[PDB]
DNA sequence: TTAGAGAATTGGAGAGTGTGTTTTTTTTTTTTTTTTT
DNA sequence: CACACACTCTCCAATTCTCTAA
């Protein structure tokens, strides 16, 4: 009957588990800084964490892309604004 | 209706061959009658164009090419007819033939507008209309080389020789008459393409936009030939003692004419900062560079070698990509595999004037020939030393009397005017010391700062952002002029007084709003900006309270969206944009504000090898902040492990949480 | 932790790969050869302690040469390299692209760690090839079967004609029609990965990017028709032949009728049906794609 | 009423390079000078020709490249020879300008209107030759000159340069509309009036066409290095060097290095596909691969292999 | 001033329509011209 | 004939624009 509606970016997607949780968990293991490494370098340390993770994450889109649509999303979704200031709320709690 | 037309086509064309001929005997001959041949044509323009708005009259007059075959021959011949008699010191009868035959020019040459009010028969033909102007354009500055502008001279000397008290207001007329002529010869300029969108793309765009008639190149319209007629037939040295003689009826064509053949020069090509081949050879080396840089990204063997990688990743799991540049290079394999991926996201992207600087290419630049060029600076700074001042001064105070009554595009032509004359004599008291900067002095008198302050602001309420972007490059300048003043040094600290509240707040306003506008408007906020921001600096209301109303998160939208356009952007305003991150970094430590996702891509996108040039003095800075911005996020991210999401958001407003990832308790 | 790079199909890693023949294409002396094949009374100090690529790449270096001819039993004679030869047989389009690549890592560290006075630019423009030979024993072409496609095999024969040498596409170059802005696009497997929409975000058209033909860039192709040697025949019947692709600075290696001993990769690709559709026929055109001629 | 997007030529990116050599080529033609005939001497050679040129209304010019050589350290003559068909369109705009600046009588054909001029740059003299043997695809749109031995040479047909078009559904007209290696008519109606994107009649009048021949060439019968077969190459000739050679002769032709598409893969206006591997996934093959032959597009030609009446040949000798 | 509800325009799914495709090509006889028979 | 490709037509929903109250 209908086409199929598209797959798209929201909470029910981006705060489920493998998502924002596996970076809390990964992030600060597997990206690594140091000024013994030139600044391209390290910004390349960064940016390859999060590119496989949005490929996980929405393999549809590219990472600029991905990174626009997070920007849409976490501006206008209550329950991603909710678990973003719960997160927050812990560490000024601790 | 058709039939219509076509009598129409051959009542014309009957006319056009009634005005005369090369006689045989080669010297044009005048037909008998040829007056009222003329007059009768005025007549039509006037009875069908005026009453019907149908423009086929114009534009079958083109087709009998009674500019090129009968306008231009009688007023050439008039015009050495005349000369001859002045180096020898019925004319009375000619003159007045010599007057129509220039009233048809100025009607044929008349800018063409299409707006809502504009009749299905004026935008049905208005494409076509710009070639024939195209046309006459090439035509009067190459028929005889220029001796019909020699003609319109001639016709302004007829009532310059009569005294400025002792005139008619029916020779004004033939006065405001020759400079319209001027401003009509500069401004024929090629036109837009126009396509119907009822009806989707193909499987290819617009295969050309080339909007020119069969016999013209580009450079027969360009103003390196208008600059060589006007030169050989003496024009500059009379426009200069026209705009000498002001001490009303003229002023507002004579800034017309200033603007319309200032309007593209970018300034700088005007000052230098074997010596060709040195500058190609330099620009080889870097197309050199670049292609080094591609020849490292290019495959070592054929297109079907076929060597294929698989990526282990986190859970243990495999993606694959192709080629042999891939195997060897993980930032390769990772860039390609997002290369591959079909989707876009769709892309969000955005009047009756003339392309100018507000619309014109950020790299766009004329190319002068050498004489050329000297002919140019020598006719402006002669100008600037004369008349800038005396002509600013009578129409600001036109203008300002009359304000409702601007219609956008003289809005334009004076801001525009007052921008580029006072930053190219800021830039030539920059390097030559003998100018003066204050000959342009009248440029920061109250009135004038008053009605460039009102205007913009306006435009800013009515949103007509057009006149808002030509405001915000006038006010840029004003406030360079301001500044230089200062430095060289009361009235700076008049005008530095009059904004201290609501220019403040509009000021602040104009970059939120720029990141939804070309990217001619962004470079103009960024240069007023930084502008506003050094004098405010230099003057100490409160610079700390001042600067915290630009320190908000739609400013560095628009900054990183500006940053985004790089590969095409100018040193200079790359220095501007990184002077004001070190601004928001060192000198508020709001560093928070820059941690944004779309900042870390464009510094790589950027500092990469395929980004800026290594050689540039601009990647010096860009690697030094860097290195500053990786130090700070790495000691934000340890002592608060959240900001791993924090950074891939928008920033917070809920109070004590938004203050906390703000700042670190 | 670090996302391991594999030969597709293989479990084997591609820093191994590199890092192992980095080391044996320094500290090789051609003394392990005289090793392998004993003969070892015959050790010379002057050739046999020598570290022969070192000298190999030297010479490369100021000929201007981008070159390097490898016997590959010398991959045999070293102890850490042994199970690379294997994976040279098995996989050649993978394992001789990490070759390639190693030959201009060292080309660089031979004088930047060295710290040589030499021209940088020089060496980093240059595309260095591995040209592997002596790979394994020679077969007839008429035993080959589809057990043997994508590895390295050794031929013997006669040169029967070449063909004019062809263009084949490497690098595409388009241009948007509105904007005059440009690109250079990277050729795929012979598939041009074109663009939907203008690279510029000020301009972002979509279809109105174009190919220019004239300012692509190209790889020289040559097909070598190559006949069985006589010696090999079975004696009931003709000769057979194969077709073969040279490539590169291999174009015009041989003159008709030219004995030849090449090692190359042996192919198949499926061929169309009719030429336009994308039905293709169920038996394919095989071919070698050569990567040393003797 | 419509709904329309106007387009605008302004927006266009400038080629900076292309432009510096434009500028680089237009101070050569003027300001060359040099000469040795008679006496040491200065002659301005390039402007001394236009003005030659202006008496016989020739529409090409010759450029000797060892004064191109010589000229501000060679840079110029460096960028001209390596990359020959991305400056082309440069040099031509360049010469234009200096044609308009000294012989402006020139820059049109030159009473109906008479049309532009079209300008033959000849480049000859080059440092060096190659066989037909030596040509490979890495020296594509750059500067050669060849030498060989004609074996063939086509009639001389007439090439559609430069198009012009009328729509059938709205009467509008098309003009100076450039043309590939296909037949190309206009993707879009200039009037926004009108939905149409095909149905174009070509103008016969208006349109422009130049003079054109194939010539087929082959490797010398004494260079061949072993009596092996002589290899070949198609060379085309325009303007004024068509019929400049003949069969069994032996020239050395100067021009670029061209790839020329297989034509009836690209979907040329009403002809059928024909049927080794080429290159796919462009919109306008869809499915279909493009293959390429190599050819030479000869500026200059020369060979290397009965006016009875004294008042014209005492005038012949000098 | 933020944020959330209602209105307009664009993208592309997918349904629909229309076109081209097999394919060969040496062999065997008859003739008319050059030259090597 | 029938089955892929080339190309146009149409509808539907997805996203962004614009206005209102919290
Ligand atoms: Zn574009
Ligand atoms: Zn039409």
């Amino acid at each position: 009957r209908k086409r199929r509606p598209q797959v798209k970016l929201t909470a029910e997607k981006l705060l489920s588990d493998k998502g924002l949780p596996y970076v809390l968990k990964n992030a600060h293991k597997r990206i690594r800084i140091s000024s013994k490494k030139n600044s391209y370098d390290n910004l390349s340390n960064i940016i390859q964490f999060y590119q496989l993770w949005a490929h996980e994450l929405f393999p549809k889109a590219k990472f600029k892309d991905f990174m626009k649509i997070c920007q849409t999303v976490g501006k206008t979704d209550p329950v991603l604004r909710e678990y973003r200031v719960s997160l927050f709320r812990d560490e000024m709690g601790m | 209706a058709d039939f219509s037309l076509t009598v129409l086509r051959a009542r014309i064309a009957l006319l056009a061959t009634a005005i005369g001929g090369p006689d045989y005997t080669p010297p044009y001959k005048l037909g008998d009658d040829c007056l009222a041949c003329l007059k009768d044509l005025k007549r039509w323009f006037k009875l069908v164009d005026d009453q019907q708005k149908r423009w086929d009259v114009a534009m079958a007059v083109a087709e009998y090419r009674i500019l090129t075959d009968d306008l231009l021959p009688i007023l050439i011949d008039w015009e050495n007819k005349c000369s001859l008699a002045a180096k020898l010191a019925n004319k009375a009868y000619y003159d007045k033939i010599a007057l129509n035959c220039l009233q048809l020019l100025v009607l044929m040459t008349w800018p063409l507008i299409v707006t809502e009010q504009s009749s299905s028969n004026q935008i049905t033909l208005y494409g076509e209309l710009k070639k024939h102007q195209l046309v006459y354009k090439k035509t009067i500055l190459s028929m005889e080389s220029g001796k019909v502008l020699r003609a319109a001279i001639r016709l302004a000397l007829d009532v310059i020789k009569i005294d400025r008290l002792s005139r008619t207001p029916r020779d004004n007329m033939v006065l405001k008459l020759v400079l319209n002529f001027f401003r009509n010869v500069i401004a024929i300029e090629p036109g837009e393409f126009t396509i119907n969108t009822k009806k989707s793309m193909p499987k290819k765009g617009i295969t050309s936009i080339d909007t020119l008639p069969p016999n013209v190149s580009m450079d027969d319209i360009s103003l390196n030939t208008v600059i060589s007629s006007f030169h050989k037939n003496k024009v500059f040295g009379f426009l200069l003692t026209l705009t000498s003689s002001l001490s009303d009826f003229i002023n507002i064509p004579l800034l017309e004419i200033m603007f319309y053949f200032t309007k593209d020069v970018n300034q700088e090509l005007l000052f230098p900062r074997t010596s060709a081949g040195f500058e190609l050879s330099k620009l080889l080396q870097k197309e050199h560079q670049m292609r080094k840089n591609v020849i490292k990204h290019t495959s070592a063997r054929h297109s079907r070698f076929g060597g294929l990688l698989s990526i282990q990743t986190p859970d243990k799991t495999r993606l694959t990509v192709s080629g042999s540049q891939a195997l060897v290079d993980e930032k390769i394999a990772l860039q390609k595999l997002d290369d591959s991926k079909k989707w876009n996201k769709r892309i969000i992207k955005k009047e009756g004037l003339p392309n100018s600087l507000l619309n014109s290419q950020t790299g766009k630049a004329i190319f002068f020939t050498e004489s050329n060029g000297k002919h140019f600076k020598e006719f402006i700074n002669n100008f600037i030393d004369s008349g800038f001042n005396i002509l600013l001064h009578s129409v600001t105070n036109y203008f300002t009397t009359e304000q409702d009554r601007m219609v956008t595009l003289e809005q334009v032509e004076y801001l525009l005017f007052f921008a580029w004359f006072v930053k190219y004599q800021l830039l030539r008291s920059k390097i030559d010391n003998s100018a003066d900067i204050k000959q342009v002095s009248e440029a920061l008198k109250e009135v004038t700062f008053i009605l460039v302050s009102s205007l913009l602001r306006s435009a800013y309420d009515l949103k007509n952002w057009t006149v808002t972007h030509a405001g915000m490059i006038a006010f840029n300048e004003l406030l360079n002029l301001v500044s230089r003043t200062k430095a060289a040094q009361d009235i700076e600290f008049i005008v530095s007084r009059l904004f201290s509240d609501e220019r403040i707040q509009l000021l602040s306003n104009l970059p939120k709003i720029g990141s939804k506008y070309s990217l001619q408007f962004m470079k103009s906020c960024i240069e007023l900006t930084h502008s506003v921001l050094k004098v405010l600096e230099q003057y100490s209301v409160n610079f700390q309270k001042v600067q915290a109303n630009y320190m908000t998160e739609p400013v560095i939208e628009t900054y990183i969206n500006f940053l985004e356009r790089f590969r095409e952007l100018e040193d200079d305003s790359i220095k501007k944009v990184f002077s004001f991150f070190h601004r928001v970094f060192v000198q508020a430590k709001e560093q928070a504000l820059l941690f944004r996702f779309d900042l870390i891509i464009l510094l790589r996108e950027m500092l990469s090898p395929d980004g800026l040039d290594r050689m540039s003095r601009s990647r010096k800075y860009v690697s030094q902040f860097s290195d500053y911005f990786l130090a700070r996020l790495k000691k934000r991210l340890k002592k608060s492990p959240a900001w791993f999401v924090g950074l891939l958001f928008p920033p917070l407003h809920n109070s004590e949480v938004g203050f906390y990832q703000r700042y670190g308790e | 932790s670090e996302p391991l790079r594999i030969i597709w199909g293989t479990n084997v890693s591609i820093q191994e790969c590199t890092t192992n023949f980095r080391n044996f294409l320094m500290s090789f002396k051609y003394k392990f050869r005289k090793i392998l094949d004993e003969r070892e009374e015959f050790i010379n100090n002057t050739t046999d302690e020598e570290l022969y690529y070192i000298k190999q790449l030297n010479e490369m270096r100021e000929l201007g040469t981008s070159n390097l001819n490898l016997d590959a039993r010398n991959l045999l004679a070293y102890k850490q390299t042994e199970d690379l030869y294997h994976q040279l047989l098995n996989y050649p389009q993978e394992v001789i692209s990490i070759m390639d690549q190693t030959i201009k890592d060292c080309m660089v560290s031979l004088i930047v760690d060295n710290n040589l006075d030499y021209d940088l630019d020089e060496i980093e423009t240059k595309f260095y090839k591995v040209r592997p030979y002596n790979v394994g024993s020679c077969k007839g072409m008429r035993e080959l079967n589809p057990n043997d496609i994508d590895k390295l095999i050794n031929l013997k024969g006669l040169v029967l004609r070449s063909t004019p040498v062809i263009p084949d596409m490497k690098v595409a170059f388009f241009k948007c029609n509105v904007c005059d802005h440009t690109m250079a696009v990277e050729i795929d497997r012979g598939v041009i990965q074109e663009p939907a929409r203008c690279e510029r975000i000020d301009c972002n058209e979509p279809n109105s990017m174009s190919l220019i033909h004239n300012r692509c860039s190209f790889a020289d192709k040559q097909v070598i028709k190559l006949q069985e040697t006589p010696d090999f025949v079975p004696d009931g019947q003709t000769p057979h032949s194969i077709s073969l692709c040279v490539y590169d600075e291999l174009v015009d290696s041989c003159r008709a009728g030219d004995r030849i001993e090449v090692t190359g990769t042996f192919r198949s690709i499926p061929i169309r049906a009719n030429s336009r559709q994308r039905v293709l026929k169920s038996l394919y055109k095989t071919y070698v794609d050569v990567v040393h001629v003797k | 009423s419509f709904k329309s997007r106007a387009l605008n030529h302004v927006k266009k990116v400038d080629d900076v390079t292309g432009e510096k050599v434009r500028e680089a080529f237009e101070q050569f033609l003027e300001d060359f000078s040099v000469q040795s005939t008679d006496t040491g001497e200065v002659e301005k050679v390039y402007r001394a020709q236009i003005e030659f040129m202006k008496i016989y209304d020739l529409n090409t010019i010759y450029i000797d490249y060892q004064h191109l050589s010589m000229r501000e350290n060679g840079a110029l003559a460096m960028a001209i020879s390596e990359q020959y068909y991305r400056f082309l369109p440069f040099l031509q705009k360049g010469l234009r300008r200096v044609v308009r600046k000294y012989a402006p009588e020139l820059l049109n054909t030159s009473s109906p209107e008479q049309t532009e001029r079209v300008f033959q740059i000849s480049f000859f003299n080059l440092p060096t030759v190659h066989r037909i043997r030596d040509i490979r695809s890495e020296k594509i749109g750059s500067l050669l000159s060849i030498s060989g031995t004609v074996t063939r040479t086509s009639e001389v047909r007439p090439e559609l340069y430069k198009a012009s078009f009328t729509c059938d559904m709205c009467r509008a007209i098309v003009d100076n509309v450039e043309q590939s290696f296909k037949y190309t008519e206009p993707t879009f109606c200039p009037n926004p009036s009108c939905e149409n994107r095909a149905f174009w009649t070509l103008n016969v009048t208006r349109s422009r066409f130049l003079d054109w021949q194939k010539v087929r060439i082959q490797e010398n019968a004494n260079e061949i290095p072993t009596g092996s077969m002589p290899r070949t190459l198609d060379v085309i000739l325009r303007g004024d060097s068509v019929e400049r050679a003949k069969p069994g002769d032996r020239c050395k032709f100067t021009g670029v290095e061209i790839v020329v598409p297989d034509v009836t893969q690209l979907g040329l206006p009403g002809v059928k596909p024909s049927s080794n591997s080429g290159v796919t996934g462009l919109r306008s093959l869809g499915v279909r691969d493009l293959t390429y032959k190599i050819s030479f597009l000869a500026c200059h030609v020369i060979s290397i292999g009965n006016e009875r009446d004294q008042e014209v040949f005492l005038n012949s000798l000098s």
